């Protein structure tokens, strides 16, 4: 049925969700390291382009689970 | 130093956006329930998760005040 | 039986008006649906020549056109589906804030190359076939649009970073309000579901 692949949809996209969560825990520990170490323009720029990645992944999750949230709400009318 | 308060913003806007994640999973949890079966109970429960979901709201538009400060004094 | 009711449309719209350029672009139309071997691309050809035929020399007439136009010209079917759901809008609904709405979420989704962009431009626009004529309705196609939007201003975040300190805080504001009306739309949103389920 409908409900049972957006269930099944929902549970994946959960799970992709926890995966991102970890990323960003990572980062934050990653991004306090590197300023310990020492901060430069072009370390900037590095913690920006991975910063940037991890931003995006969330947001394409983020985006997935809103598109979800859509199609139940088309369901449920 | 623009660049490392930069950092500070998105990883601010990550770490919002993690409990964005929680919030909204709950809510799609609950209209499918509601989907499944008609309780009254469950209509609490999405209001509970929409209140949050204002409040994080609240905190986000705060991150734009913080950036709009910052956009005055490098400006100006 | 669809070639023979494009071709047969086309007839029409030839007899109904004569050196406009919306039948101009009705023929360009034609000929680009003849030479394309796609269904779906031949059904939002349709569509579009069917929706100019009802509003002649109107304003949504001539976007219809341009969108089907850009539509065609996109190889993905994807955009064709998204394309196909916001003219069907127009089409039952002409003058209402929805085909503006389907018009324009159309128009910046054949643009768009994120497939999670078209994935919620259509489920957007299927919620709004779903219910039409209601406020949630526009609330959803405003979602997706700001959505889109949001997408967009990642990209220019992303092309900046890579080449200006204000420049880099005036985009982090850009995006930050679009983030924030994304979230105000979902909660409205939220609250209608809850108003509807009670």
């Amino acid at each position: 049925g409908p409900v049972d692949e957006i269930d099944k949809e929902v549970k994946k996209l959960e799970e992709e969700a926890k995966k991102s969560q970890e990323e960003v825990e990572r980062l934050k520990q990653e991004v306090e390291k590197a300023s310990k170490a020492g901060l430069d323009h072009e370390g900037d720029s590095r913690i920006f382009k991975k910063i940037h990645d991890v931003v995006t992944k969330q947001i394409k999750v983020i985006l997935r689970l809103i598109a979800v949230y859509a199609e139940l709400v088309a369901i449920i009318g | 130093s623009k660049q490392k308060e930069a950092i500070k913003v998105y990883l601010e806007l990550l770490e919002v956006h993690s409990r964005v994640l929680k919030a909204l999973i709950e809510q799609i949890k609950l209209f499918i329930e509601l989907i499944k079966r008609p309780d009254e109970d469950l209509a609490d429960k999405v209001r509970k998760s929409s209140e949050e979901l204002k409040k994080i709201i609240k905190e986000v538009e705060k991150i734009l005040r913080k950036v709009d400060d910052i956009l005055y004094k490098v400006k100006s | 039986s669809e070639k023979e009711k494009v071709e047969e449309l086309a007839q029409r719209i030839r007899e109904q008006l004569p050196d406009t350029e919306l039948a101009r672009e009705a023929q360009e139309l034609a000929d680009e649906a003849r030479k394309s071997d796609d269904s779906e691309a031949l059904k939002v050809v349709y569509l579009a020549l069917r929706i100019v035929q009802q509003l002649p020399d109107t304003e949504l007439a001539r976007e219809a056109l341009e969108l089907a136009k850009e539509a065609v010209k996109s190889t993905d079917s994807e955009a064709l589906k998204v394309v196909y759901l916001a003219l069907r809008i127009v089409q039952q609904l002409p003058d209402t804030e929805l085909a503006r709405l389907a018009l324009e979420l159309a128009k910046k989704a054949v643009e768009m190359t994120a497939q999670e962009v078209l994935e919620i431009a259509r489920a957007a626009l299927k919620a709004a076939q779903a219910f039409p004529n209601t406020e949630l309705a526009e609330l959803m196609l405003r979602l997706a649009e700001v959505a889109a939007r949001v997408m967009k201003e990642l990209e220019r975040n992303d092309e900046e970073i890579k080449k200006d300190d204000e420049s880099l805080l005036e985009d982090i504001v850009e995006l930050l309000k679009e983030i924030i009306k994304l979230w105000k739309i979902l909660v409205e949103v939220s609250d209608v579901m809850l108003k509807l389920i009670s």
